């Protein structure tokens, strides 16, 4: 499963 | 820093509205809540990236969208069963990090237009009692009456509204406790030197600004129709 | 923009025995970036209905691609694999031993 | 899950109080916020390293060591820290992008009231003749003014009142009724 | 043995021509289990291995939903990273992701990774001990600094050490049948007649899994280093591997070059010879 949370550069 | 426009919104059921979330942070995510009366916070719908977003504990009713970084707009839609409630916005630099807050937007539903009324507002005069016994003396205000309780209470001494020994009630008073959409009530104080109260050019005035219908809203019954309004009370000093 | 040329190489599944139905694959890893054509061909003719993998890349950050195709080897039929791509003077062909 | 504790907690000033936050799973970063009802909340700290303490003025915020759990200390509290105090906080284990929400702790700091001059006043309207209200002014702390048994009678809770320039502070409740029999001598029994 | 998901992202504009592709892939070990394409019809994440469908409907959801705030993320930082080198429109660039972990035998925590590159070059990365950051150049410290105040990295860590590390357990032990199996390389020589008086001697090794190999050749005494070559490890198609190893030698001398194939599919290794 891959990361539930995002974030940008 | 993060905006909710307007303040205060009113509606009868079946009216779909929009409340606005807009903020300048630089932040990538956005939260909706809902907060009913001394109750906590509820996740409506959250966005963690622009042109992203997703369902939070309570979306039910509710619709939002994120086309732009800086707005996320929340609408409330007929199927919401409970609408009436605290609505506030918030955002994080990034999601799930610290969120800042803004002011929030109070939305009231009736089911029916009729129940609306202004407030009435009576400045009650300091007693000649206090006066002596404690060489202060107390104003109090009184607003009733009033549906919805959206309602901004301040005071005015000599034409400028003062903070000073005021003391506002933080929640209004039903007037009638048995039905949903009933009449308010709300006090305040405002307390001086005796001295001050006994100079008759002295010009106190109670000032309940009321949140109420527009000017093109439909009012089909025969009473004056209760617009958003300022309805004030005074009184000079006395000698 | 720093470019890596593709590596090539032509092969099949299974080891080719004539008239055995086998696959004929085309690996090309090692580049980038990742826009790519490249063409299966069969004396000098493009196969229709190539079919790769989904791209991906290795610990470089260069890409890498497995086409392939379905087919039956004959003793005197030609097999290739053709590439273009931005490091490419014009497309280059790798041909298919079936010893390689 | 985020529980925080106590639900309430009554400190007359300059004692210390310290609350609580926990989590049955794990923090990747608390915060701690003061909310007025009706308002944003307003966020006070963030803490994210396990064991870490921060300050800010008069408060203390310290983090477990397991990130699991939380503290807020008021050293030498004042009764401008009243209120509903908040934690929030994003749950490693739980691979999401929200933060969590506690119910909120509410503290009352009682203000040290003191000369108390306990009475109650009747007040006349500046309009007409028989409408008044009553006024129960400057009690002390450890009074409370119970709501009305009676539903006739309007009775408002306690507001702390400040003229800052006579760094005077004092409490009042209002009551009324649309009797004119009605009586402010007796209004507050209750 | 040791075990490791990665999960890979591929971001790249096309300038003028709709907005970026997006295409990522999972796999456990070397095998692939999921993808997602932003250009396929379909607009979810899909099964890619067989054992994967063992998960539910929910699983299917979510990942479609996380990887859909993958996609827009790494758009916008398409935009953001052509600012911070002043970069044009009409330029194709790429993102590049990747992040996973891997565990040990007794399959318990050993690694993780989550690093990121543009263009084909590394941007940042964070290190081994998953508190800290490797920026490659300036710019890339404009997002050490924003990612340091937001404390990215201790979440990162809860995800690496934790629920990657609980996905991939699981995925193991659902696919054990494929997963947890070893394939033999099926190895035989080959001799050619390169410049008369010379030979070649490629040494095969086919349908083995995993990828991991060593291909040794040797004299009657040791290795052979000169005069050889070794092949890129390439897939069969089928999700097993193959690789060659050639040498070229003097005639009459090739019977005496033994090759030497190692991996975990045999018990000892195996010797070759012409």
């Amino acid at each position: 499963g891959i990361l539930g949370f995002v974030f940008t550069l | 820093g993060i905006t909710q426009s307007p303040k205060y919104l009113f509606r009868k059921e079946g009216q779909n509205v929009t409340l606005s979330c807009e903020q300048n942070l630089n932040h990538d995510a956005m939260y909706w809540y809902r907060q009913d009366p001394g109750q906590g916070l509820r996740l409506i719908y959250y966005s963690q990236i622009v042109n992203d977003f997703q369902k939070g504990d309570i979306a039910e009713g509710y619709s939002v969208s994120r086309e732009k970084k800086e707005s996320f707009p929340l609408t409330v839609t007929s199927a919401q069963a409970n609408p009436t409630a605290f609505y506030l916005c918030a955002s994080s630099i990034r999601s799930s990090y610290e969120q800042y807050f803004g002011p929030g937007t109070r939305l009231t539903v009736t089911e029916d237009l009729k129940n609306v009324f202004p407030p009435e507002v009576a400045v009650f005069e300091p007693s000649e009692a206090e006066i002596s016994h404690t060489q202060k003396a107390t104003l109090v205000c009184l607003a009733t009456g009033f549906y919805p309780d959206h309602v901004e209470l301040s005071w005015w001494v000599n034409g400028k509204e003062v903070h000073s020994g005021v003391c506002t009630d933080p929640q209004p008073l039903k007037e009638q406790p048995a039905l949903n959409d009933s009449r308010y009530s709300l006090s305040s104080r405002l307390r001086v030197s005796a001295t001050f109260w006994q100079n008759p050019r002295n010009h106190f005035r109670c000032q309940v600004q009321f949140y109420g219908l527009s000017e093109n809203d439909e009012w089909t019954q025969d009473r004056a129709k209760p617009v958003t309004q300022i309805v004030s009370a005074e009184a000079w000093g006395r000698a | 923009m720093i470019q890596r040329t593709p590596k090539i190489q032509v092969y099949s599944r299974h080891p080719a025995e004539n008239g055995k139905s086998n696959f004929l694959n085309c690996y090309v890893s090692g580049f980038h970036p990742s826009d790519i054509e490249v063409d299966l061909l069969k004396n000098g003719e493009r196969i229709e209905k190539v079919e790769h993998s989904d791209l991906s890349f290795s610990k470089d950050w260069s890409f890498y691609l497995l086409y392939y195709t379905e087919f039956t080897p004959t003793e005197k039929d030609e097999y290739a694999c053709r590439v273009n791509h931005v490091t490419l003077s014009q497309p280059k062909i790798v041909k298919w031993d079936r010893d390689m | 899950l985020l529980e925080q504790s106590p639900q309430f907690l009554s400190i007359q000033e300059g004692e210390n109080l310290t609350v609580y936050c926990n989590s049955s799973s794990v923090f990747s970063s608390l915060q701690w916020y003061r909310q007025e009802p009706g308002e944003g909340p307003v966020l006070l700290v963030t803490v994210v390293t396990g064991g870490e303490v921060k300050k800010l003025k008069r408060l203390t915020f310290q983090f477990g060591d397991a990130r699991k759990d939380s503290s807020l200390h008021i050293t030498a509290a004042q009764p401008g820290d009243t209120g509903l105090y908040l934690c929030a906080g994003a749950i490693g284990p739980s691979n999401t992008g929200k933060l969590i929400f506690g119910k909120g702790t509410k503290l009352s700091v009682k203000p040290n009231i003191q000369n108390p001059d306990p009475a109650v006043y009747q007040l006349r309207d500046s309009k007409s003749s028989d409408k008044s209200v009553c006024l129960f002014t400057d009690f002390d702390s450890q009074t409370n003014v119970s709501q009305s048994k009676d539903s006739d009678v309007y009775i408002t809770d306690k507001c702390v009142l400040d003229m800052r320039s006579m760094d005077f502070k004092s409490n009042s409740a209002v009551a009324w009724s649309n009797k004119s029999d009605f009586a402010c001598a007796n209004a507050f029994n209750n | 043995g040791s075990h490791s998901m990665r999960y890979f992202f591929t971001s790249v504009s096309r300038p003028g021509r709709g907005e970026p592709r997006f295409i990522a892939v999972g796999y456990v070990d070397d095998t692939q289990f999921v993808r997602f394409d932003s250009d396929a019809a379909s607009q979810r994440m899909e099964p890619r291995a067989p054992w994967i469908e063992q998960e539910g409907p929910e699983y299917w959801d979510g990942e479609t939903r996380k990887v859909k705030a993958h996609s827009q993320t790494h758009r916008v930082d398409l935009g953001t990273l052509r600012g911070y080198y002043n970069q044009s429109e009409a330029g194709s660039h790429t993102v590049q992701r990747m992040y996973g972990c891997d565990v040990g035998s007794d399959w318990r925590f050993l690694r993780g990774y989550h690093q990121y590159a543009y263009d084909g070059k590394d941007y940042i990365a964070l290190k081994e001990d998953l508190r800290s950051w490797t920026a490659a150049d300036m710019a890339a410290q404009t997002t050490k600094h924003k990612w340091e105040a937001a404390h990215v990295a201790e979440q990162l860590r809860a995800y690496l050490e934790g629920t990657c590390v609980e996905w991939l357990r699981r995925y193991l032990e659902n696919g054990k049948e494929t997963l947890q199996r070893t394939d033999a390389p099926k190895t035989h020589m080959t001799h050619h007649a390169v410049s008369d008086h010379e030979a070649t001697l490629r040494c095969w090794a086919l349908s083995f899994y995993p990828a991991e190999i060593t291909l040794t050749w040797q004299r009657d005494g040791e290795d052979q280093t000169q005069d050889t070559e070794l092949v890129e490890t390439r897939p069969a198609g089928d999700g097993t591997f193959q690789k060659w190893a050639a040498v070229v030698v003097p005639s009459g001398q090739e019977q005496r070059y033994t090759c030497h194939v190692q991996h975990e599919g045999l018990p000892k290794p195996l010797t070759l010879r012409w």
